[PDB]
C-alpha cells in the first residue's frame, strides 16, 4: 500500500459516490483547524482599523460632498457616515467572535456580510489579499472550527474535543495550492522570464549575501525572477508530501519573511505563514505540548482523546457496518468538489467578460498575478466642449476622484465621464462632451495612447460582454527595441532627460515647451514625422537619424504620416535648474573658502534633511520601534473615539455643533509626541 | 479651482504596482 501511504487513501475509495462520500467525512483531529481559526481571527481584528479604512471613514464618506465613486454595480450606494460606522462596528464584532470561538456561526455571518458589501462598494481598492480574506471567511463559515480551544466548548459539553470531517482540511489545502500554482503559471509570461518586471528590486540590502558570488544583473535575473517562479510552482508539491515537508516549510517561511519586509501588503505574509502548518498532521498542537516542560503542562486542558461527533460518518469493521450518510455529508462533499472546480476555473474566465479586457486581461484582484505588470504615466489631459456656446476648456486631471486607477480601465473611465457629465452643470456649464488623452508605458516600453482622443466618452458604447472599440492596441512589435533604449538612456549626462514616444498614424501630438526648458530637441528613430511650429507657420519633414532643435515657450505640433507606427524621442535640459545649482555651488565654495581663510536657505535645509537621515540611520532600532508603536496606538485610539462618537449620535441624537466640535478636537489629540 | 489653461494643460515634458495598498 505505497500509494495508500503517499496519498492517504486508495484507488477503490473513488469508485463510487457512496465510497467518496464516506471517505470525505472521515473523522479527524480538530486541533490545527482551531489554531488556524484563532490566528485568522486575530489577524483580521488587527487588520480592520488599518487597511480597511476605519480611521479614514470621516474623510472618505464626508456627508454632502461631490465625489465620483466606482462601484461594481451602480445600484449599490453608500449610506450616511453613522451607518458606515455601525457597519464597521458589526464587522469588528463578528471578527472578534470568530477569533474567540463564541457564537461561531453568527459571528461568521456578521463578519462575512458587511465585508463583502464594503468590498463590492469600490472597485479601486481590489487586490489579491483582500480577495483571499473574503474567500477564507466564506470557507470558515461552513466549517466547525469551534470543536477545540474555544469558548463555545466551555458553556456547552457537546462541542468540546470532538471529531471533524476530513473535507474541512481538504478545502483549505486545496485553496492554498491554487494561490501558489495559478501564481507561478501566470509568471510564465515573457516579461517575467526575461527579467523586466522587477528590475530594481535586487538593489535592496536584503539581497546582499547573494552578491558575494553573483553579479547584480545575474542576481536580478536568477534569484529574484527564476527563483521566485520555481518556488511558486513547487511549493505546493513540496508541502504536500511528508518526505520533503521540512525543506518546503523552511523555503516558504524564508520567502514570506522576505516578502513581509520588501513590500507593504498588509497581513498577507503572516496569513500565508500560518496556513502552512495545515499541511502537517492534524495533531501537531497536541504533540507540541510533549516537548514543553511538565511544569507548564498542568494549566493547559488535559490532553484526552477526541469524542465522537455527528458531523463525521463512522465506518468500522467491528463497530457495526455503518450508517447511510444523511444530507449533511453529501452536501459537504458536493460543496468541496464544486468550490474547488470553480476556484480553478475563475482565474481563466477572461474569455467571457470581454468588456473588462484592456491591455491587461480582466479586472485586477482575482487572478493571482502579483507584481507582474508595472505602469508609468507621462501625461493626462481632460478637455470638454460646451454644448451651447462651443467654448473649449481643460479640467484638472482627477478632480472629483479619490484614486488614480481610472486611467487604465474603460469601465472606470466611462463611470468618471458620466459623473463629470452630471456634476459639471453645477459650475455654469451646459451639457458637455469630454475627451481624454492619456499616455502610458507598460514594463519599460514606448509611451503611447491607451484610449482614442477623438471619441466623446459620454456618448460612447460600453458593455460587459463586448470588446471595447475605443481602446488602442498595445504595440507589441516594439519590445526588441528595449536594449537600444536602455543603451541610449545610459549614454547621457547628469543634466539631460529623455522621453520615448510611439505614435499611431493619422494622429498628432500638440506640446507646449516651458520657458525653463531651454535646449530641447527631437530625434527620429523609426518611420517619418513632420514637425510644425505654430508661431511661424511652416512644416518640416524628418527622416530616420536626423534631429531638430525646438524653441522655448512656443507651441509645436508633431504629425505622423507613415502608414506604420513611428517612434521618436525628446532630449531636453533644465537651463534654470543647472544655472541655479552651479551658482549655488560657486557661492557655497566661495563662502567656505572665506570662512576657512533663499538659495543658501535651500542648500541648508537640504543639508538638514541629510543630517536627519544620517542621524536616524546612526540611532538604534528602539526609537523607531517606539515611534511605530506610538503611531499604531494613535490610529487605534482615533478609530475607537470616532466610532464611539458616531454610535452615541445614532443612539441619542446630535447634541449640538459646539459639543461636536469639542469632541472632534479631542479625538485628534496625538497622545504622546 | 478645477480649470486649467492651454499652456499648463499641454505641458508634456515635466513605475507603480496595483497590489501594494
Ligand atoms: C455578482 C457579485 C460578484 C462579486 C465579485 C467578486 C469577484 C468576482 C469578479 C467578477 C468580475 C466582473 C463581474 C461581471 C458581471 C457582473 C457585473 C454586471 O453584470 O453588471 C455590470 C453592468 C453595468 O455595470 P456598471 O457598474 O454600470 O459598469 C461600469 C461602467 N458603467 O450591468 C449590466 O449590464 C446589467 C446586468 C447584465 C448582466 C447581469 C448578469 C448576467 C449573468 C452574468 C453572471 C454574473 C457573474 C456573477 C459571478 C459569480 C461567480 C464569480
Ligand atoms: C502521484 C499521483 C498524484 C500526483 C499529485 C498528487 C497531489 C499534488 C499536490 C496536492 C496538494 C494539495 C491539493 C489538494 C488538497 C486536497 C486533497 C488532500 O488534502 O488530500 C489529503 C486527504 C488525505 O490526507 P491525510 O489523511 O492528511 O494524509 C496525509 C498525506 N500524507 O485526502 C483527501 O482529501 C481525499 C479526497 C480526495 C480528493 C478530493 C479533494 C479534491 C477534489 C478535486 C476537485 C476537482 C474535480 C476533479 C477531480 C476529480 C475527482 C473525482
Ligand atoms: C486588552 C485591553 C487593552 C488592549 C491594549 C492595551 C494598550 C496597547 C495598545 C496597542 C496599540 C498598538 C499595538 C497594535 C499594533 C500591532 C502591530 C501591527 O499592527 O503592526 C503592523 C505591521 C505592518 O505594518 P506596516 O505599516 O505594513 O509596516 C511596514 C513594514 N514594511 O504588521 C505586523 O507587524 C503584523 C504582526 C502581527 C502582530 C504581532 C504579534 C506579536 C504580539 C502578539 C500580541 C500578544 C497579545 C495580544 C493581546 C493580548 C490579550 C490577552
Ligand atoms: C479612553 C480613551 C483615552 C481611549 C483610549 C484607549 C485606546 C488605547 C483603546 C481604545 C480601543 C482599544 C482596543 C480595542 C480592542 C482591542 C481588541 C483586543 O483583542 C483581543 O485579543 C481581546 C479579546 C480577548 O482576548 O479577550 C486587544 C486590545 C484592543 C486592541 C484595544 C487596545 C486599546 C484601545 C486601542
Ligand atoms: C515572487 C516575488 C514577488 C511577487 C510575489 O511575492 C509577492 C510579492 C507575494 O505577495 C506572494 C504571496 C504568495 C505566493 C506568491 C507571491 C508572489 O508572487 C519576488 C521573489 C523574491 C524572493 C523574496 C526571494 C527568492 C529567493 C530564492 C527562493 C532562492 C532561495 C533562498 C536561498 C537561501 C537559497
Ligand atoms: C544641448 O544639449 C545637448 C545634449 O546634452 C548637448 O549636446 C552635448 O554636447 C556635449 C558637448 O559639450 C557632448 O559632449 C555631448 O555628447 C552632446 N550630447 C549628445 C547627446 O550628443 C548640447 O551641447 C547642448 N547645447 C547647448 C547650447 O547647451
Ligand atoms: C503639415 O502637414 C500636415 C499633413 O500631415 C498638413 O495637413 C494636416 O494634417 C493633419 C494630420 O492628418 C490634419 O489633422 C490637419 O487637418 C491637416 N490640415 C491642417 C491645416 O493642419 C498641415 O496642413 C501642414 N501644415 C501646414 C502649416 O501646412
Ligand atoms: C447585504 C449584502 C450586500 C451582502 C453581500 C452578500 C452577497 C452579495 C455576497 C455574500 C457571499 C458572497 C460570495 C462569497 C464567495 C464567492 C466566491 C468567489 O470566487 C466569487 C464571489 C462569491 C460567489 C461571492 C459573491 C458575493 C456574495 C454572494
Ligand atoms: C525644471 O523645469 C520645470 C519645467 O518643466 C520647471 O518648472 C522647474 O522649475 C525646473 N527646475 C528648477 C530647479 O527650476
Amino acid at each position: 500500500s505505497r500509494i495508500g501511504k503517499l496519498l492517504g487513501f486508495e484507488w477503490t475509495d473513488l469508485s463510487s459516490w457512496r465510497r467518496l462520500v464516506t471517505l470525505l467525512n472521515r473523522p479527524t483531529d480538530p486541533a490545527s483547524l482551531a489554531v488556524f481559526r484563532f490566528l485568522f481571527g486575530f489577524l483580521m481584528v488587527l487588520d480592520i482599523p488599518q487597511e480597511r479604512g476605519l480611521s479614514s471613514l470621516d474623510r472618505k464618506y464626508l456627508d454632502g460632498l461631490d465625489v465620483c465613486r466606482f462601484p461594481l454595480l451602480d445600484a449599490l450606494r453608500p449610506l450616511p457616515l453613522d451607518w458606515m460606522y455601525l457597519v464597521y462596528t458589526i464587522m469588528f464584532l463578528g471578527a472578534l467572535g470568530m477569533m474567540l470561538g463564541l457564537c461561531y456561526r453568527i459571528s461568521c455571518v456578521l463578519f462575512l456580510l458587511p465585508y463583502w458589501y464594503v468590498f463590492l462598494l469600490d472597485k479601486t481598492s481590489w487586490n489579491n489579499h483582500s480577495y483571499l480574506y473574503g474567500l477564507l471567511a466564506f470557507q470558515l463559515t461552513f466549517m466547525d472550527a469551534n470543536h477545540y480551544w474555544s469558548v463555545d466548548g466551555l458553556l456547552n459539553a457537546h462541542r468540546r474535543n470532538a471529531h471533524v470531517p476530513l473535507w474541512n482540511y481538504a478545502v483549505l489545502r486545496g485553496q492554498i495550492f491554487i494561490v501558489y500554482f495559478i501564481a507561478g503559471v501566470k509568471k510564465l509570461d515573457a516579461d517575467w522570464v526575461e527579467g523586466y518586471s522587477m528590475e530594481y528590486l535586487s538593489r535592496h540590502w536584503l539581497f546582499s549575501p547573494f552578491k558575494l558570488l553573483l553579479s547584480e544583473e545575474l542576481t536580478s535575473l536568477l534569484v529574484v525572477h527564476w527563483g521566485g517562479l520555481l518556488l511558486d510552482l513547487s511549493a505546493g508539491f513540496l508541502l504536500f508530501f511528508d518526505v520533503s515537508r521540512s525543506i518546503g516549510l523552511f523555503f516558504v517561511s524564508y520567502f514570506h519573511c522576505m516578502n513581509s519586509q520588501l513590500f507593504s501588503i498588509g497581513m498577507f505574509s503572516y496569513v500565508m505563514l500560518a496556513s502552512s502548518p495545515l499541511f502537517c498532521s492534524p495533531e501537531w498542537p497536541r504533540k507540541l505540548v510533549s516537548y514543553c516542560p511538565r511544569r507548564l503542562q498542568q494549566l493547559l486542558p488535559l490532553k484526552a482523546a477526541p469524542q465522537p461527533s455527528v458531523s463525521c460518518v463512522y465506518k468500522r469493521s467491528r463497530g457495526k457496518s455503518g450508517q447511510k450518510p444523511g444530507l449533511r455529508h453529501q452536501l459537504g462533499a458536493a460543496f468541496t468538489l464544486l468550490y474547488l472546480l470553480e476556484q480553478l476555473f475563475l482565474p481563466y474566465s477572461h474569455f467571457l467578460t470581454q468588456g473588462y479586457n484592456n491591455w491587461t486581461n480582466g479586472l485586477y484582484g482575482y487572478s493571482w498575478d502579483m507584481m507582474v505588470h508595472s505602469r508609468s504615466h507621462q501625461h493626462v489631459k481632460i478637455t470638454y466642449r460646451d454644448g451651447r456656446t462651443g467654448e473649449l476648456g481643460y479640467l484638472n486631471p482627477g478632480v472629483f476622484t479619490q484614486s488614480r486607477r481610472w486611467k487604465d480601465h474603460a469601465d472606470m473611465l466611462k463611470q468618471y465621464a458620466t459623473c463629470l457629465s452630471r456634476l459639471l452643470p453645477k459650475y455654469n456649464v451646459t451639457e458637455p462632451q469630454i475627451y481624454f488623452d492619456i499616455w502610458v508605458s507598460i514594463n519599460d516600453r514606448f509611451q503611447q495612447r491607451i484610449f482614442d482622443p477623438r471619441v466623446d466618452i459620454v456618448q460612447a458604447a460600453w458593455s460587459p460582454f463586448q470588446r471595447t472599440s475605443w481602446v488602442q492596441p498595445l504595440l507589441m512589435d516594439l519590445s526588441p527595441w528595449r536594449a537600444k533604449l536602455q543603451e541610449i538612456k545610459s549614454s547621457l549626462d547628469n543634466h539631460t532627460e529623455v522621453v520615448f514616444i510611439a505614435d499611431f498614424p493619422g494622429l498628432h501630438l500638440e506640446n507646449f515647451v516651458s520657458e525653463d526648458l531651454g535646449n530641447t530637441s527631437i530625434q527620429l528613430l523609426q518611420g517619418e514625422v513632420t514637425v510644425e511650429l505654430v508661431a511661424e507657420q511652416k512644416n518640416q519633414t524628418l527622416r530616420e537619424g536626423e534631429k531638430m532643435q525646438l524653441p522655448a515657450g512656443e507651441y509645436h505640433k508633431v504629425y505622423t504620416t507613415s502608414p506604420s507606427p513611428s517612434c521618436y524621442m525628446y532630449v531636453y535640459v533644465n537651463t534654470t535648474e543647472l544655472a541655479l545649482e552651479q551658482d549655488l555651488a560657486y557661492l557655497q565654495e566661495l563662502k567656505e573658502k572665506v570662512e576657512n581663510g533663499p538659495l543658501v536657505q535651500t542648500f541648508l535645509r537640504r543639508q538638514q534633511r541629510l543630517q536627519e537621515i544620517e542621524r536616524r540611520r546612526n540611532t538604534p532600532f528602539h526609537e523607531r520601534f517606539f515611534r511605530f508603536l506610538l503611531r499604531k496606538l494613535y490610529v487605534f485610539r482615533r478609530s475607537f473615539l470616532m466610532t464611539c462618537i458616531s454610535l452615541r449620535n445614532l443612539i441619542l441624537g446630535r447634541p449640538s455643533l459646539e459639543q461636536l466640535a469639542q469632541e472632534v478636537t479631542y479625538a485628534n489629540l496625538r497622545p504622546f509626541e | 479651482a478645477n480649470f486649467l489653461s492651454k499652456q499648463q494643460a499641454s505641458q508634456v515634458l515635466v513605475s507603480a504596482l496595483e497590489e501594494e495598498v
